[PDB]
RNA sequence: AAUCCUGGAUGGAACGAC
RNA sequence: UAAUUGCGAUAACGAACGAGACCUUAACCUACUAAAUAGUGGUGCUAGCAUUUGCUGGUUAUCCACUUCUUAGAGGGACUAUCGGUUUCAAGCCGAUGGAAGUUUGAGGCAAUAACAGGUCUGUGAUGCCCUUAGACGUUCUGGGCCGCACGCGCGCUACACUGACGGAGCCAGCGAGUCUAACCUUGGCCGAGAGGUCUUGGUAAUCUUGUGAAACUCCGUCGUGCUGGGGAUAGAGCAUUGUAAUUAUUGCUCUUCAACGAGGAAUUCCUAGUAAGCGCAAGUCAUCAGCUUGCGUUGAUUACGUCCCUGCCCUUUGUACACACC
């Protein structure tokens, strides 16, 4: 029932983390664009950083933005149980991250090139292309490439 | 003692038994008012015995009725085959056997279920099938 | 009229709709005179219902659905193409939407106007196959008033349910829509679209 | 672009390969004691009422 | 159908042919004769037989029938 | 004394029988008691293919066992209630006594 | 004329209810609120999110009233439902557990409930009356 | 991979999700005289996205321009208030 | 007391035996 | 006639099997028998509000009374009853009335003669013959494999979205299974986001799990036609459980990844009433694992009530160079 008219200050697309983000759509998912980034951790991150979820991203200030990127990109500072996590006791170091728009693919290609150097199992079947989670190749994935 | 009686309404494994007496023209079921049944349109199908017959001759009684079984939409429709049985025998065993007929005869007018159950059964599942007549599919080649 | 109280407290409307008369959910069942005969006795108008719900077994014998109100069709017929199987309440509650639609358009009653549209969308010709085994050809003959009824509405509802499909304009609205462009007459109903194509087909295979 | 109700009067039989075709003898409501036949495509039973959009053809009668 | 087999018909002969002054065209009371005065195994078949008897007897009520 | 007496049989008329001469008895000596409570009788299905090997139209069959279950409330001095302990007892008919 | 729970709409009475609540503001909050989905079979939080927790012990709270005696299994059977496993088909699951128990200990802890002999929780005296002065003021809201 | 059928695409309308003092003075003289209302009309009509129209709708019912008769979710009704 | 009456059918293509 | 089911006709008469009959099950019984392992009402005690009587509840040793609902057991009840038509006017058939039920009431079980060179020696301590019979094809232990995938077929599960998804509240079934020398179904309490873990509890069961408060469903909101908050495969990482052992992930949970798919071509399957279809539940196998089956129930349609055109079936007549029989 509440209408606010509009101001020209609104922006369409925008930029952060090296991704293209659409405006004019609600923020949690407009915020899903981005490479390892889902509904809960976004609805999560917008939560706490005290935004109105409400609200369109178009329509957002810069402050909002950076403070949601530094939430983002360093989870724990802003009380996160850390199983949310994508890449928890990671491989190497036993910390907990949250990977992102590059680093998913980079960080799932140095694990595969892991396995394969290794001569594993796992590692082989991917340098292959076939299915790994131990399914069936007689009936499906025939057009897989 | 009270004049009172307590009758039964069905459907195909929802029962609505229901208590009735004389008393001051009060219509609950299970906990609650008729007016709270809340598929909010089954609720105008439930009113209709009383749509039909009027309220004055609900005044001087009241109505008490559990139901169970069956989804909501059986539960409705043994309410109100319930209601109109109790009605029907309470004019008929306290008040004369006039005003049992005629409001017997106005809701079979409206409608034969009001009163008598429908025997439709569910038909049993036979194998070679998901269903009772449905089967699962042919395969030649 | 007289206002009576129970012990549990009734709404003035709802004893109206007791007492007084019997309506629709909201609506009148007289003044609804169908226009053109041979549609009459087998549209079941004059028998009101409050609701179109109802535990009826019109599928037993032949003829016995001619009793059944039209209204209770145009619901059955609606929760169709899978996932609307059953979920006859969604239909009654598209139909109760739809009426409020058509009485705010085209104020005169919502059932005069469907009536009218059932009347109007009747295909009264329809062809097919009759031959001496491979000389066979596609005949024109007569539609009966049953199967010029169930025709239409299926028409109706189809019109509506693939107008509404990927697109945003309701179900209720497009039935609306399409009653109310039928009862008119008005050749861009899916409805009077089709029994044109039919009727000009039979025309041509006389 | 006129029409003709007719009234039946007596069902015949089923007709058609596939017989879901049925033939009648109806008479005419306006000019009466006409009585034409002709071929029906759905259920029907008798004083029914069917609408000719032309009353001047009947079909081959089987009998 | 509702047609009825060659045991029934034979044993409404039966009974028609030596209980006439007997059972009369109400099949409630052929019914509660007919288990008495002969042995049937079950509810079903008495009725079919108090049935076919009483039509005999609606039939011969207006003139004879053969056999 | 509150004894229970159990029926779980299957032979219904058997069951029957046996309850009928028990209450007969129990009512010529007087005793009271609750009359028979026949439980809800309950079935045991089976549902198998017919067939041992794996071929022909898959046909299904179900194998049924009903089981029918009588209990009697009764107050009965000992020497009643050790004689009916011995007697009253049918073949294919499992029978249970207890107290309080 | 005396009224009850069973006397009034659960949607409104819940509404009123939990309304009440949030404006009296101190019943409690976990601190792991607005985080969880309620529900192993749900796949997102609660919409509102500024919230909820009334809501759903103003639900609990209406089904004791109606109940003798509940237990998380119970709640968990009732507020869980359809999860919808990918590909394969949907299925029962029990909502969350935890949610429900911090409910019930901060209900007890308030006031409004207690402990049951037989097991599970159970409708305090004072919970009856102030839920009946609740739904007293909601039938009265449309006067 | 044969795909057995035609597929062509479509227009790719571009409704708005916010307004402006054009679109809501051009909705308040507009709405009226919209015998029937609702969301696919104020769609179909005003290029407006869906939560823009629940949000309108709303609003006029608040002051009282158009009367509602029915407000079920799923599907709101209103007419004009003459 | 009026009163005139009837019997009637077309039809495409469809190889072979391991 | 559903039917060699009957009326009848009659070089045939009387019989038999099958069908039917029968049995089970589902519907009616405020008529019998009863029943804290099922309910109901009342009386006691007790909570709240109204108070002015009341309404809503709770209350095992408060008892009292009853059995409509629930269970059963014994019986009854429909036989097409009555009426009107039509039929050589017989079998019967159609409509209507009544009736709980009027398509042999509904669905099932049983189900002939004769045969297939159908399938099964991997169910059989049923089995003849042949092979083998101690580095055995016996037996048993380790580890693999039965899942291996460039491809083609069939049973299905998901969806391709607003008749919608998501989040809240709302909130209703029935079928049945379950610990003994075992360790099963688990209530309740605590922890945990969650899975699950843990301390306890009842149950050999109409009693406890379990009202199995199932899901679909409804009311509210968000979303907004955007391969989109549809869809959720493929992958990564982590946390859990079963099992000696999960590595070609057993399975469960969390996060992240978010691909085809925009109603499906030739062809083709099932289906006539509580049925199709949707919606889930139980049991089976089972240490764990349902996307499968067998049963269960919830919502609940359309369109015929006809025909032999195709696919086939039964009887008769006819023709036939056919007889492992139009392949």
């Amino acid at each position: 029932s509440l209408v606010v008219q509009e101001q020209g200050s609104f922006q369409h697309i925008l930029r952060l983390l090296n991704t293209n983000v659409d405006g004019n759509i609600k923020i949690v998912y407009a915020l899903t664009t981005i490479k390892g980034v889902g509904r809960r951790y976004s609805n999560l991150v917008c939560k706490k950083a005290d935004v109105d979820l409400h609200k369109r991203a178009g329509e957002l200030t810069q402050e909002e933005l950076e403070r949601i990127v530094q939430i983002m990109q360093n989870p724990t500072h802003y009380k996160i149980p850390a199983w949310f996590l994508n890449r928890q006791n990671d491989i190497t170091d036993g910390k907990d991250y949250h990977t992102l728009a590059n680093n998913v693919e980079s960080k799932l290609r140095d694990d595969l090139e892991r396995l394969k150097k290794i001569r594993a199992h796992r590692g082989i079947r991917h340098f292959w292309g076939l299915r790994v989670r131990g399914q069936h190749t007689k009936t499906t994935g025939r057009r897989r490439a | 003692a009270v004049p009172s009686v307590q009758t039964f309404g069905k459907k195909k494994s929802a029962t609505a038994v229901a208590h009735v007496k004389a008393g001051k023209g009060l219509i609950k079921v299970n906990g609650s008012p008729i007016t709270l049944v809340e598929p909010e349109i089954l609720r105008f199908k439930v009113y209709e015995p009383l749509l039909l017959v009027g309220l004055d001759k609900f005044s001087n009684i009241d109505i008490r009725v559990r139901v169970t079984g069956g989804g909501h939409v059986s539960q409705v429709y043994a309410i109100r085959q319930a209601i109109a049985k109790g009605l029907v025998a309470y004019h008929q065993k306290y008040v004369d056997e006039q005003s049992k007929n005629e409001l017997k005869k106005a809701f079979t007018s409206y409608d034969r279920t009001l009163l008598i159950a429908d025997s439709r059964r569910p038909e049993p599942k036979k194998f070679g099938g998901k269903g009772a007549r449905s089967r699962f599919q042919k395969s030649y080649r | 009229f007289t206002p009576v109280v129970l012990a549990t407290p009734i709404p003035e409307e709802v004893q109206q709709a007791q007492t007084e008369i019997k309506l629709f959910n909201k609506w009148s069942f007289e003044e609804v005179e169908v226009k053109d005969a041979s549609l009459v006795d087998y549209v079941q108008v004059r028998q009101p219902i409050f609701v179109a719900h109802t535990a009826g077994r019109y599928a037993n014998k032949r003829f016995r659905k001619a009793q059944c109100p039209i209204i209770e069709r145009l619901t059955n017929s609606l929760m169709m193409n899978g996932r609307n199987n059953g979920k006859k309440l969604k239909a009654v509650r598209i139909i109760k939407h739809t009426l409020d639609i058509i009485n705010v358009l085209t104020d005169q009653n919502p059932i005069q106007v469907v009536v009218d549209a059932i009347t109007n969308t009747g295909p009264r010709e329809d062809t097919t196959r009759v031959g001496g085994g491979g000389a066979a050809r596609r005949q024109a003959v007569d539609v009966s008033p049953l199967r010029r009824v169930n025709q239409a509405i299926a028409l109706l509802t189809i019109g509506a349910r693939e107008a509404a499909f990927r697109n945003i304009k309701t179900i209720a609205e497009t039935l609306a829509e399409e009653l109310i462009n039928a009862a008119k007459g008005s050749s861009t109903s899916y409805a009077i679209k089709k029994k044109d194509e039919l009727e000009r087909v039979a025309k041509s295979n006389r | 672009t006129p029409v003709t109700l007719a009234k039946v009067i007596k069902v015949l039989g089923r007709t058609g390969s596939r017989g879901g075709v049925t033939q009648v003898r109806v008479e005419f409501l306006e000019d009466t004691s006409r009585t034409i036949v002709r071929n029906v495509k759905g259920p029907v039973r008798e004083n029914d009422i069917l609408v000719l959009m032309e009353s001047e053809r009947e079909a081959r009668r089987l009998r | 159908g509702r047609v009825r087999t060659k045991t029934v018909k034979r044993a409404s002969k039966a009974l028609i042919e030596r209980y006439y002054p007997k059972l009369t065209l109400d099949f409630q009371t052929n019914k509660r004769l007919c288990d008495e005065i002969a042995t049937i195994q079950s509810k079903r078949l008495r009725n079919k037989i108090a049935g076919y008897t009483t039509h005999l007897m609606k039939r011969i009520q207006k003139g004879p029938v053969r056999g | 004394i509150k004894i229970r007496i159990t029926l779980t049989s299957t032979k219904v008329k058997q069951l029957e029988n046996v309850s009928s001469n028990i209450v007969k008895n129990a009512e010529q000596h007087n005793l009271v008691k609750k009359g028979p409570v026949r439980l809800p009788t309950k079935v045991l299905k089976i549902s198998t293919r017919k067939t041992p090997n794996g071929e022909g139209s898959k046909t299904w069959e179900t194998y049924e066992m009903r089981i029918h279950k009588r209990y009697i409330d009764l107050e009965a001095p000992v020497q009643i209630v050790k004689r009916i302990t011995q007697i009253t007892i049918e073949p294919g008919v499992d029978v249970e006594v207890v107290v309080a | 004329p005396g009224v009850s729970v069973r006397d009034v709409a659960a949607q409104d009475f819940i509404n009123a209810y939990a309304s009440f609540l949030q404006r009296q503001g101190k019943l409690e909050v976990p601190g792991y609120v607005d985080i969880v989905k309620t529900s192993s079979g749900n796949e997102m939080p609660p919409q509102d999110a500024e919230g909820w927790f009334y809501k759903r012990a103003a639900s609990v709270a209406r089904h004791i009233y109606m109940r003798k005696q509940v237990g998380v299994g119970k709640l968990n059977k009732l507020y869980g439902g359809a999860k919808s496993r990918g590909v394969r088909p949907y299925k029962h699951i029990d909502a969350s557990g935890s949610i429900n128990r911090k409910v019930l200990q901060a209900l007890e802890k308030i006031g409004i409930v207690e402990i049951s002999p037989k097991g599970g929780r159970r409708i305090s005296e004072n919970g009856q009356r102030d839920l009946d002065r609740i739904a007293a003021q909601t039938l009265e809201e449309d006067e | 991979k044969k795909k057995w059928s035609k597929k062509s695409m479509k227009d790719r309308a571009q409704h708005a999700v916010i307004l402006d003092q054009e679109k809501y003075d051009r909705i308040l003289k507009e709405v009226p005289t919209y015998r029937y209302v609702s969301v696919s009309v104020l769609v179909d009509r005003l290029k407006i996205g869906g939560s823009l129209a629940r949000i309108a709708l709303r609003h006029l019912e608040k002051e009282g321009i158009i009367k509602p008769i029915s407000k079920h979710s799923k599907q709101a009704i209103y007419t004009r208030a003459t």
